């Protein structure tokens, strides 16, 4: 469930093999996104 | 046992309620058929909210517990800026936990944003209470892992606010304070706090413009410094504004950085895994308005929406905790209205598009987990934390300040039937009919809010402190105007400049009651902390005359409220010198114009403490110089016997003093100790503290159990006081007139008192409820009393809500300051509330309001 997307170069957070580790969950009470910045 | 008609002025009124279908629904579940949420999605969102609420000492919601990022990313920030400047440094922390920060994004939501790692969390404050983290490191909702989360704690002790401020007490004095029996703890030590963020300067001004301002500044400071000829008396200045500016700038680089990575999750959501179509062109236009809010000015209402719930997390929850939500909303968010309702020029909306977005708002702060210690969750059962915004009242020309967007904050509370945020209406006679009816919708539909606030009474309050102000600043003739609740009770001014930073300058407790228990005991607490709580000040023979309790009380008071005053002031000196705030900093005007930090500028001061419990400390002394001073029926000695054993025998005894005369009944002989008491004791001696703002400190009477047994008539660790200025429980027995006519008493040395009246349903839900509450409140006003709320429940719904619980969820009722779903309440907290005098109206009542049908 995890995927990697990769910051881009004009972004202001921007690093070399910067990326967003994006997950998604879902619990009793619903759906929702995890973001966790990456090396 | 209300009264269903009533005859006035030859005219036989018909109290039956407006709407006839509310005649077929059963009264014992009527508040169970008021919600009305906009829209499908805000019914969805409702129905999924992440509660964070908790009763008992646990909470509701079985997700719920503390993150770990927090203080994760914020040790390793301070380790690593070790030597720089501390302003530097706390900037620094801030943009490390921003950067880092695993972020959040929800289904059917359109404001987004959150405070911790995971949606059901809250963060953590090492920096603030080693105590209060140490709580939940032994509980059921430790961050994780529990190891690295105790060697954090261990690492941040001696660097934290509470081991700064604890040297410069005598420790006998803390611990009598930590007691919190006569004093409330100081914030210093719970990491409890309030603050007023600057949010016009956000939504008008964006964050790009503010470092720009700060480069410019430090720019001029570095020249200035370069400038032939030195002079090192006044050169090194330059330092300390160089060092707050460079902070601003780190800070506001990072949440510009955080709402952007914001805007990326929702864009790649859109993208790669939001599968309805309409989702997906919401996510985009959401990740649209993170990427341009708030780096620049906000041009629309979503734009606005966004941009100050962002500021609410950074100022309330990120980079640093605070309790609240103040705030002037419609005031605040009225050019955005305009903008995209009423002009359409930009985000172009309907006005219950606005409404639909208020609603989202509200089940954003239901979802916002605090942070708040352990102890200051059990005070306040049913809630996540105290959020009270303003409204209403009037402009800098004495204007009405109501609007749509008043309405439509109003009407989404009305809608949506959430606990949280609470509402202030600042009440003039100038506000215009049309909120008037918002207002009381909401407070007909039992929502304990819009509590009212006295217009002129708060503008005039922040016409007097400001001038105290220690630069000349305070605020202006036009200024004063522009003022909100800091939290339930006390004003302060709102806008990009002045607004108050700290709980420090103004908040915190004392308990008069306890005070009074001690003065009849040299200073010896034996009803609940076992201790010697205050100073000697004599024993039962010495104290001769009615003058002796009411000096000896005086010695007592002045050494609790000094102590009271000194450890906020003594917080403010290190939290300005090691908890900077520069994001705050950044948007204050003052503090980027003088290159000084949001805790250390202070040029609207506003110095406050709650007397809590007054009331019974008040009824206590008519029944002490009446019936031993004044009849001596009774000696000290007998009465100090029979308060120890709680009047296990003495009935006859109690039930003297009980019926010995209350407050809020009129009554010539009660009122007039009280009201000296209240503007000589309780005033008097605390205006003659200063605290670090240069202005005098003024009571502000809000909302028991920890009060023993009182010469009122009350048994030991009797819970029943009603709160502030408001009559005891039961104690009140000529209608609410009387209890008006009361209150009106108090004029002063006083900054604020909190007024409790519980209404009857059938009047109010009456198509003549408006009417009599309308004149009610124009009564209310100029009588010129501070405060009053109110409370729209029958006893039998709330019987039935104790019996069948999961039947009456959407139950909400008013506590002390705030409101909350009933079936989250105790069963003994419910008792207390049953237990309130709900006032009736008669003809007699009705003709001393000028009420007209
Ligand atoms: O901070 C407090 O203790 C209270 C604040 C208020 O009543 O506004």
């Amino acid at each position: 469930c995890a995927n990697f997307f990769p910051v881009p170069k004009d972004a202001d957070d921007y690093e070399a093999g910067k990326a967003d580790c994006v997950r998604e969950k879902e619990d009793e009470k619903g759906k929702y996104w995890l973001s966790k910045p990456i090396f | 046992v209300s009264a269903k008609v009533l005859e006035y002025k030859g005219k036989k009124l018909n109290f039956t309620p407006e709407d006839p279908a509310e005649e077929t629904i059963p009264a014992d579940e009527l508040h169970e058929h008021l919600q009305k949420p906009s829209t499908a999605r805000t019914k969805r969102l409702k129905e999924r909210c992440r509660w964070k609420h908790a009763s008992a000492g646990e909470f509701i919601e079985k997700s719920v517990t503390a993150g770990i990022e927090r203080m994760r990313y914020l040790t390793e920030a301070h380790k690593a800026s070790e030597g720089k400047p501390e302003a530097i440094r706390r900037a620094l922390g801030l943009a490390n936990v921003l950067n880092k920060s695993t972020l959040v994004l929800q289904e059917d939501e359109f404001i987004v944003g959150y405070h911790a790692e995971d949606p059901n969390m809250f963060p953590l404050y090492p920096e603030l209470s080693h105590m209060a983290v140490q709580d939940y490191l032994r509980s059921d909702y430790s961050p994780q892992p529990a190891d690295e989360a105790a060697a954090i704690n261990e690492y941040w002790k001696p660097h934290s606010l509470q081991s700064k401020c604890q040297p410069y007490f005598d420790p006998a004095d803390l611990g009598r304070m930590y007691q919190v029996s006569s004093m409330e703890a100081p914030s210093f030590a719970s990491g409890y706090n309030s603050i007023v963020p600057p949010y016009e300067t956000v939504l008008e001004d964006g964050l790009l413009a503010r470092i720009k301002l700060a480069e410019k500044h430090i720019a001029e400071a570095q020249a200035d410094m370069s400038t032939f000829p030195w002079n090192g008396t006044k050169g090194l200045d330059n330092i300390a504004k160089i060092d707050n500016w460079k902070a601003m700038v780190i800070a506001c680089k990072a949440v510009i950085s955080w709402a952007r990575r914001q805007g990326r999750l929702c864009k790649i959501v859109a993208e790669n895994f939001e599968t309805d179509p309409k989702r997906q062109a919401e996510l985009l236009e959401i990740a649209d308005i993170c990427q341009r809010i708030p780096a620049e000015p906000c041009k629309g209402l979503k734009d606005a929406m966004q941009a100050k719930f962002f500021t609410f997390l950074i100022c309330h929850a990120i980079e640093r905790y605070a309790s609240g939500y103040a705030q002037k909303e419609d005031t605040l968010l009225w050019p955005y209205y305009k903008a995209s309702v009423v002009d359409k020029k930009f985000q172009p909306m309907s006005h219950m598009d606005a409404v639909e977005l208020v609603e989202m708002e509200r089940l954003k702060i239901s979802e916002h987990g605090a942070g708040k210690s352990r102890a200051y969750r059990e005070i306040f059962p049913g809630s996540n934390d105290l959020f009270i915004l303003t409204v209403g009242g009037t402009n800098a020309k004495g204007e009405d300040a109501c609007n749509d967007m008043t309405d439509a904050i109003l009407e989404a509370a009305k809608r949506i039937r959430t606990a949280e945020p609470s509402i202030v209406f600042r009440y003039s006679k100038k506000n215009r009919e049309k909120t008037l009816r918002w207002v009381f919708e909401c407070i007909r539909d039992g929502l304990g809010y819009p509590s009212i606030k006295h217009d002129e009474i708060g503008t005039e309050q922040m016409k007097e402190y400001a001038k105290f102000s220690l630069n000349g600043n305070g605020a202006t003739d036009e200024e004063a105007h522009n003022w909100v609740n800091v939290l339930c009770m006390s004003p302060g001014i709102h806008g990009r400049r002045k607004t108050q930073k700290t709980r420090s300058e103004g908040g915190g407790s004392i308990f008069p009651a306890k005070l009074l228990e001690i003065s009849l005991n040299d200073g010896y607490d034996w009803s609940y902390a076992d201790m010697q709580l205050g100073p000697k000040t004599g024993d039962l023979s010495s104290l001769k005359s009615f003058e002796d309790v009411w000096e000896a009380f005086r010695k007592q008071y002045q050494y609790a409220i000094n102590l009271c005053i000194s450890t906020k002031d003594v917080s403010r000196y290190f939290e300005q010198r090691f908890l900077q705030m520069p994001f705050v900093s950044a948007i204050d005007d003052g503090c980027m114009e003088l290159g000084m930090d949001a805790c250390a500028l202070s040029e609207q001061p506003n110095g406050w403490h709650n007397p809590i419990t007054t009331i019974v400390a008040a009824n206590s002394l008519v029944a002490i110089k009446k019936l031993v001073f004044e009849e001596k029926k009774y000696t000290l000695e007998q009465l100090s016997q029979a308060l120890k054993a709680n009047w296990e025998g003495f009935e006859e005894m109690r039930v003297d003093f009980k019926r010995a005369p209350k407050w809020g009944n009129d009554d010539d002989y009660a009122d007039g100790i009280i009201t000296r008491f209240y503007e000589e004791i309780i005033g008097g001696e605390m205006r003659k503290i200063t605290n670090y703002s240069g202005g005098p400190v003024m009571p502000t009477g809000q909302a028991g159990s920890r009060t023993g047994p009182t010469p009122d008539g009350r048994f030991g660790g009797e819970a029943a006081d009603d709160g502030g200025i408001s009559p005891y429980m039961g104690t009140d027995k000529k209608g609410p007139t009387a209890v008006l006519r009361s209150v009106s008493k108090v004029q002063k040395n006083q900054k604020g008192n909190l007024l409790n009246q519980r209404l009857s349903v059938p009047i109010m839900r009456s198509k003549h409820g408006f009417e009599i509450w309308n004149s009610y409140i124009k009564t209310w006003h100029d009588l010129n009393i501070d405060h009053v709320q109110f409370n729209v429940v029958s006893t039998d719904e709330m019987r039935a809500a104790q019996r069948e619980p999961e039947k009456h969820h959407d139950l909400i009722v008013r506590v002390s300051g705030y409101s909350a779903r009933f079936v989250d309440i105790p069963t003994y907290g419910q008792n207390t509330i049953i237990a309130r005098q709900e006032q009736d109206f008669s003809a007699s009542d009705l003709e001393f309001l000028n009420v007209e049908i």
